[PDB]
């Protein structure tokens, strides 16, 4: 099962 | 920031516990799994440094369903809901690399018997004591040794359901079945003096909560506060448990963790010459399942809350350094949540916040 990898904006 | 989803591969088991300890994130839980990650590999991969494909714990062992982990560098306190165990020279000193099990030294330190259990252990560094919350009394343990120190006894209608170690080691905190929470004087020697009982305060669940204060001592948070249906809000330890600001409303009664980061941070807002100076804490939004960070100073999210789990979060910790938190959940998903200094500012000398205790 594979990892995601994602960019989370900040406020 | 960036969010590392990584799914485990353990099959059918589950993780209920984490601990940063060490250069480590460690992870137990059911059928008496540990399985140590370093921190900076988990970091790397989610700044793509090294790849997801290398991911894997640098050890794994086998100790009953585990709930508790805690330690320093020198021991690891594991639990279930009837025994602890303490695994010491678990880090090699000399390299700061993990040890093999086989290299291990264990101990079977506490074991309660039906209708007894565990509902709690937290490890308070400063006073040298572990403290097991059972279901009803707190014990009081030296650490190491696991000498018993002493025993506080509650009402037989109020459950000892968590503790909240305080980060200057004067006080422990006890919240309980019948709404209660409870604040302890402790002593190093295990003396134990009632200061503060507020009453119908707080609704618990028959959960295991994972709850920090702030790394100043001036915060008390609580999940399903009942003062000010029920909300996440934080109380003034310096003025009398006020509420000073809510997070959350309602607060689910599946929310289990609120854990403050132990870095207190400061920003500069370099546009207008000025700076700020604030705490995180991590926790659920009213969904299940969801993170939440709150800038304690701003008193805003970070950013919105976040669905990352079907299920309700199980445990989260914070590395020791501020910038990373970790996440788990009954998804079998290990979360990584690895902050920059862009998105943060500087993690301030330790100073500033033994300051502020005084």
């Amino acid at each position: 099962e594979p990892s995601i990898l994602i960019d989370v904006p900040l406020y | 920031m960036r969010l590392l989803k990584y799914p485990l591969d353990i099959h059918n088991e589950q993780v209920n516990a984490l601990a940063a300890l060490g250069p480590y994130i460690i992870l137990a839980g059911s059928g008496g799994h540990v399985m140590a990650w370093r921190q900076q590999q988990l970091v790397d991969t989610a700044f793509d440094r090294v790849m997801i494909k290398d991911l894997k714990p640098e050890v794994s062992f086998q100790v009953g369903d585990i709930f508790f982990i805690t330690g320093d560098l020198e021991t690891l306190y594991i639990g279930s809901e009837h025994r602890l165990w303490g695994y010491s020279g678990w880090l090699c000193r000399d390299t700061n690399n993990i040890n093999s099990v086989e290299k291990m030294n264990s101990k079977l330190l506490f074991e309660c018997k039906s209708p007894s259990t565990i509902t709690d252990v937290k490890y308070d560094i400063n006073l040298g004591i572990l403290f097991v919350l059972l279901s009803n009394k707190i014990l009081l343990f030296r650490h190491k040794t696991f000498d018993k120190l002493s025993e506080i006894t509650i009402d037989k209608a109020s459950k000892p359901i968590t503790g909240i170690i305080d980060p200057t080691g004067q006080t422990f905190t006890v919240m309980t079945s019948d709404r209660s929470i409870l604040v302890y004087q402790i002593n190093k020697t295990g003396t134990h003096k009632l200061i503060n009982k507020l009453t119908q305060h707080v609704q618990m669940y028959p959960l295991h909560y994972r709850i920090s204060m702030s790394p100043q001592a001036d915060i008390l948070p609580v999940i399903n506060s009942v003062k000010g249906t029920s909300c996440t809000a934080l109380l003034d330890r310096n003025n009398n448990y006020k509420v000073t600001k809510t997070l959350v409303t309602p607060s689910s009664n599946g929310c289990r963790v609120l854990v403050y980061s132990p870095a207190f941070y400061e920003k500069p807002n370099l546009k207008k010459g000025t700076s700020t100076r604030y705490n995180l804490i991590a926790t659920s939004g009213s969904t299940d399942g969801t993170i939440l960070v709150w800038n304690t100073k701003r008193m805003k999210p970070l950013f919105n809350a976040l669905q990352v789990s079907s299920t309700a979060i199980n445990d989260m910790s914070w590395s020791q350094d501020g910038f990373t938190l970790f996440a788990i959940s009954n998804d079998a998903t290990l979360y990584t949540f690895a902050f920059q200094e862009k998105d943060l500012g500087v993690a301030l000398p330790q100073t500033e916040i033994k300051s502020l205790q005084e």
